[PDB]
């Protein structure tokens, strides 16, 4: 189809059925070469359809007009199955008993060093309560 | 007694001499209050909600591109422009176009092309987020008078009362129907690290799928998508959902990167499903610490003649409760309001009343029945109700009872949190610690007894204190401390 | 221009002068839309031209033919000023003292605290002459960087 | 005397006892040689080249694309293929295509499309890397008879001869025209880390721009471009110069990544410009050490009449050379071949010949000249050329010369490198070390003397050894070592 | 050809010569757009041919019919070179040794071997006892 | 004497007192047997075969699809089904389809589609697997009488006899032609790890390619392909050879994955080639142990006139065998049957017969010859045959003979395996160990001797036992143990 804007520049809109057809735009003729067109909706797009003098050959353009000026082509990208998809990267979301567990694990793991420390204090000191207090503190401080 | 089917009940007998008592409540717990001359109550903490939370960042998905425009010019004509490059809500790109002889250009150099696209989020696809506010949270507490007409189902109780609590609130009073007034002086504390959690709501409007997530604030604020503050109308960073292709001579396709709800749910699987109801927003961890004023309240049915008609049969059998007590449902045949005669016996001994009684002075009235509950000392025991009687053996040991109540007292003090300590004055520091210690030891203060009564207990504490002042071996000086601990407990009188 | 191959696959070739024109193949008709064409050369590109039934409209293709089959288009890319240029990043080549060695020595001393203290205390305990200790320590420190 | 115009000339007076002598040749340096009775000789090292360096990798730029083919099929028909997917020198890519209703497919699925392209490099745009080989390098040695008819400029000499030394080369003899034969045994050691560098050449065929570069093998092997070894035909990693567009419906444009000569020049700027001539590739670092056989030479003009006609005039004024010598250019008027009667005097003393003379026996012929050079002792000195005489003074001190000669001797022994020492036999061990040590001390062994002559010098060495055997404190026992060193030096006899 | 089944449903079968052709079925019409036809053999494939109400256009179906119900298409995939190939992965297929293991451990732990041999040789007194203890120690050394 | 040219032969001399002897047969070995007055023998272990092995799994390949059907239904119509989801030998899949308004459906949701295919393998493409059976394996043993008229080459021999042994078999006897009867009470054991190996066969029936392999049970049981038990008709797990394409509206093609014989052979590359003949399946590892009764057997050619005609020539020279024996080929000219007079001499001494003799009483008849075998003592020795005499030297030492015989005895005892120890009775335990030990010591019991006879050896054993009881130092008490060992061996008497 064709329409006139109030700034004096005519506009051409065509559905997905007007690929490679000649359309009469005022005095001259216009051609539509794009093939990724579709029905009309709000998700619209538009551009300056360059005009070429006869004898020149369209290069790298998907629309061209002859013996006309100021022609804008607009069409919609809806009505067909969807598109340069690139999904964005978003990462995957993730007390006394805990301390007792850490010391249990350290004791059952580093048996040689615990035995060495226990025996060194046991042999060096004499009173049992004093030995126990020192060893309890040493085991508590084991995580380094 | 609504708390007869939970897994966390505990008992607090308070003090015979004074009425005020303290409690700790945790989501899903219970605490039953008792006194020597006042009826029992119950307490709950069923919901910790906020209404109308504040909003932080209204994220978006699936940007709806509309009315794109592209323009360009030949080399040596000044870069082109579109009106959409200066308005709000537009993403634009600028680049060069490889123009040549086919196009209308008279040179063979590089030109300029620009494109813009008006960006807005499709409706019903925005992911909003909210942030809590500790000063606004509302904590709910309920109380169920132990009337005793309930078979203990999952249903609501006829007579339940409620009160609301917030950090700002100071005092409250409830009527308990005909039972009387109760005072709940209370303080509250939020769950740990509130400012670290933000809630994400998808507005998907589906009743059979998740619709609210709770996540770390750092991750939510770092998410790469479009976002805006409330009330605004133009999205910031909208370019994260629009991608521009290599420019042809006079066209530049503006692809829509499409919806991303699917990747968001896949990346968010394994996060707790928040609980939401209408305009409220719940939580899953919190304390409520209060003082229960049990002074103005009164007991029911002290005027009934206690019918000796002796017409009773068992509506339910004596069942082993889940918390060291005996449950009992009785049916009457006296056709008038009346008290339920109750006795407890062991070894067939002539003496009676060898059991503590919950649901004090159970009665029969126009409608209802009796849910009478008991706690017998461990060993052989016989329960007597009117003319009928049934045999029963109670599990555990007296030493077990004492250790369990002491362990729960220590655990309760542990739950009171970092607020159990007062630095205002040295006298207050000592008084608070000493009262907290006696609160822990109340259960152990009444383990095993027999004799005359209360006054001799003070004489025993005095004899123990005198013995501790003998200047004997220092390692056995614990006698003075034991005597002092007992003498201080005499001020409460929790056991004669 | 048209040509017939020996396996039945007809071929159509065009120079840069034929964009948006009708070309005859066998009985039916062909349309060329491609606009990046030019004169013929070795940089030749050939591809199938899907045939479409009447009443259909082209979707995403740059040529098509009706009432013909097996038509392959081919054309060159010479005769135009030049193409998605993306220069390959390659690292620039690099153009390639007593105080510097003193710096290496002090750094070595700061990092090898254990062995340095061991050798220093051992020489301090074993040698009982200050002049000999100072000279050997200066030489040991000067040589420390080589190991 | 061409080496009078360099900044590194070094002297070597050889030995009177035997005429064998050693040198060190370093690029740009010189080693002027003198003997007691043989005409002086010079040596250079002007160029170190290799002919036809081997090829290691042939880097391509600007690939020439040819005969691109693309084919595709609808879904439920299986991926397509092209015959170019298995031949040599082809790049291909595979992707799906969004076939639909416009295309002939009846199904709305995803189809398959493949594009293959032939990729061979254009001519005159191959960057080739060449690598040297130590066992074939060629070293140029130049020797200039010291005729003395030269004005001492920038110009080449007439009568000079040359020769080439390669690791395999053993001995060589040069005739030197009328003077006599000289034998040059020589040793060669390449510059440090030759295998670290690769010479890159563009074959650009341009006159005013760089056409070669020298760079590390580690940077070369990692440069991201197509590469092959000589004797190959199918380029490897050719896909680095082709970018494939988005799979369209039944086409896939195969863009040419373009020329990259500009990218390589910019990244390679400032690198030292390698030098090339014909098929020869030079170098800028290396050690050459030759043994000069001065055995067969004879001296010139010892039979001329030695005219006492006493008729000469100066051509150049007595000027201070840059290397411890006095240059003199003189023009004769006797019209016949004749020696130049010359005397050196100090302190106005009647005794004469108190200066060492280079340009042995300066003479005149039918045509030529006299470039007489002198190494005067420091202090007041008067030079006589026939009747003419001029006043001149020399800076520095004899002690300074001893220090300088010793420093240059230790510098030379430092330069000889790891080949200054021989370990096969003990006799060779002492011969080599002892010869090197006496080469170092030779400069000082002929500093200042006065008395009887040469024979007492051995007696002086014996007296020093005897004095060193006085059995006194060990701190002053060095007199024995010094005496031993001097006794070995008596075998040479370079100063009486 | 067209056939009638025992449930009142129609079935159509075609060779490799009916690519994109109209076939009259009962009271209406059917179209075959499949591009992998051929002769009939046991390697047959069949499916329902949905019918579209008049005034519509096909969507994702290689066969469709107008004014007919219950149409089944069946044909064979023979007479042409064969199909999504993907091969199935299948994986490919004493005293002296102990003495050698002992010696290898000894050579890789020379310091600890020197410690154990010197301590046993220094402590034990009888020569035969020194040797027997060494033999047992070596045999036990690498295996634990 | 077939075993003269193998690489693994061994000897056993039996015992003089009793004719019973034991042997071990290993694939590729031989055990020649000798007696004091009976002609020698030999034994073999050539094949370990099984006939008609049982079948375990039968993998298929190149599965043939047929009668494929696909059906679907619109959203909210309930899932669709086909009659083939429950029939034997079928494979099916379920997935959603993208039905819309273009399709006959009334809504715009996702429907259901199901496809089914019958999957029967083509014939002549199945890889069957077989498992051995230890209780049915057949072991082959051969015996060759020492006629000796053979060149000892690679060709077959005439007069050989055979037997077969299986676990169930216990007794057997053979005739050996005119030589006499020999019995084989034997015992057999399977090669190591039979259960770990399964034989894979392709049944392809091709002449220029391998048609069998031997592989581990564990890898074979894990192969990812269709399989069945014998006698079944429906293939389990056929879904491994069929891949389904994406789901369209109402079509889902079922692609055949194609033949996979090539992939199986590549993965099976380097596996040992199995050996098959007729219905026999062979093995390449095994142990057999038998007891050889030599009681009824007798010698040949003792009644001949024993001609002294002295007319003979050497057919071949004395060539050192590969196993410490001498090979000699002789041809006669007497035209008559006759014994071959043979003498062995050392040190050129008049005394004769200083060599052990195999091929007892070598002779001649109307036809035949002589391949006489000699085992001379190490050193210089002379071989006499009739009037001819040759000089030959034998390497090694008598100590070496004893060492090697004991080493092979210990090695054979090691190879007998776990069958050498019976704990049923103490007498049996001791007798079995004692006999095995005496078999080991047999070679050493007849090392070096000379004197009166056999009886004095027993007396020497008693003297050794008495000497061990001299009440001397403990360091020389080994004589008692040696005497006991010698005394038990005296019951055999294999050395004099
Ligand atoms: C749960 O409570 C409801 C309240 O209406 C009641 O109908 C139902 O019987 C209760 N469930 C059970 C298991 O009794
Ligand atoms: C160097 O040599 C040339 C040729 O003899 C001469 O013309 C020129 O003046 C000399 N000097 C320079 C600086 O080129
Ligand atoms: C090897 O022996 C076989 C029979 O065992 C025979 O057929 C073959 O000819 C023999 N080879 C030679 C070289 O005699």
């Amino acid at each position: 189809t064709v329409r006139k804007e109030r700034d004096g520049s005519t506009v051409i809109r065509a559905e997905g059925k007007d690929a490679a057809t000649q359309v009469r735009v005022e005095n001259g003729t216009c051609v539509i070469l794009a093939t990724d067109m579709g029905s009309w909706c709000d998700d619209s797009l538009s551009y300056e359809c360059v005009t070429i003098d006869q004898g020149e050959e369209p290069v790298d353009v998907d629309c061209f007009c002859r013996n006309v000026d100021g022609v804008y082509l607009e069409y919609g990208r809806c009505g067909k199955q969807e598109r340069t998809r690139r999904s964005v990267l978003i990462p995957s979301h993730a007390s006394l008993r805990t301390h007792l567990t850490r010391v249990e694990g350290w004791v059952w793991k580093n048996k040689l060093l615990a035995l060495a420390m226990v025996t060194v204090v046991w042999l060096t000191l004499e009173s049992v309560v004093t030995r126990v207090a020192v060893l309890v503190v040493l085991l508590c401080l084991a995580p380094v | 007694s609504r708390c007869t089917h939970l897994e966390n009940r505990d008992f607090v007998t308070g003090t015979q001499g004074t009425t005020r008592v303290t409690l700790v409540l945790e989501l899903g717990g219970c605490v039953t209050i008792t006194a020597e001359g006042k009826p029992s109550m119950d307490v709950w903490l069923d919901a910790i909600y906020q209404e109308n939370p504040a909003k932080t960042r209204e994220y978006c998905l699936h940007a709806k591109l509309s009315d794109t425009k592209v323009a360009a010019r030949c080399p040596t004509m000044g870069p082109a422009t579109l009106a959409e490059e200066h308005q709000g809500g537009t993403v634009c790109k600028r680049d060069q176009s490889d123009r040549g002889w086919g196009n209308h250009c008279g040179l063979f150099g590089k030109g300029s092309i620009v494109a813009c696209v008006k960006a807005a989020c499709e409706a019903k696809k925005k992911a909003t987020g909210h942030v809590y506010d500790a000063n606004k949270i509302v904590y709910t507490v309920k109380v169920e008078p132990h009337t005793g007409d309930y078979v203990a189902a999952n249903e609501t109780h006829s007579g339940r009362k409620t009160a609301s609590f917030t950090v700002s609130s100071e005092k409250t009073i409830l009527t308990m129907g005909e039972y009387g007034d109760v005072s709940l002086l209370c303080r509250v504390a939020s769950g740990v690290d509130l400012a670290q959690t933000v809630i994400l709501e998808l507005d998907k409007t589906v009743e059979h799928l998740p619709t609210a997530w709770q996540v770390h604030r750092d991750w939510f604020n770092d998410l790469a998508l479009p976002w805006k503050h409330e009330g605004a109308q133009n999205w910031n960073n909208a370019e994260r959902l629009v991608e521009f292709g290599a420019p042809h001579a006079v066209k530049m396709d503006v692809y829509n990167l499409g919806d991303q709800t699917g990747v968001l749910l896949k990346a968010l699987a394994g996060v707790p499903v928040a609980h939401i109801e209408g305009t409220k927003y719940h939580l899953k961890s919190g304390h409520v610490t209060c003082e229960v004023g049990l002074e103005k309240l009164k007991m029911k049915g002290l005027t009934y003649t206690m019918c000796d008609k002796t017409k009773f049969t068992w509506k339910r059998a004596p069942t082993d409760s889940g918390h060291d007590t005996v449950v009992m449902e009785v049916t009457f045949s006296g056709t008038k309001p009346c008290r339920i005669p109750v006795r407890a016996v062991a070894h067939g001994s002539p003496d009676v009343n060898v059991a503590m009684l919950i649901t004090p002075n159970p009665t029969i009235e126009n409608n209802g029945g009796g849910f009478i509950e008991m706690q017998l000392p461990p060993g052989d025991n016989i329960i007597y109700v009117g003319e009928l009687s049934h045999q029963w053996f109670q599990k555990g040991s007296s030493i077990g009872r004492v250790f369990q109540k002491t362990k729960k007292g220590i655990e309760r003090l542990t739950v009171i949190g970092e607020h159990a300590w007062d630095f205002g004055s040295a006298g207050g520091f000592l008084s608070s610690i000493g009262k907290a210690v006696h609160t822990v030891l109340g259960g152990a203060f009444n383990s095993i007894f027999g004799g005359v009564g209360f006054l001799p207990k003070l004489l025993l504490g005095v004899a123990l204190a005198w013995l501790g002042l003998n200047m004997r071996n220092p390692t056995m000086s614990m006698s003075f401390l034991l005597a002092g601990g007992l003498v201080l407990a005499m001020t409460l009188g929790v056991g004669a």
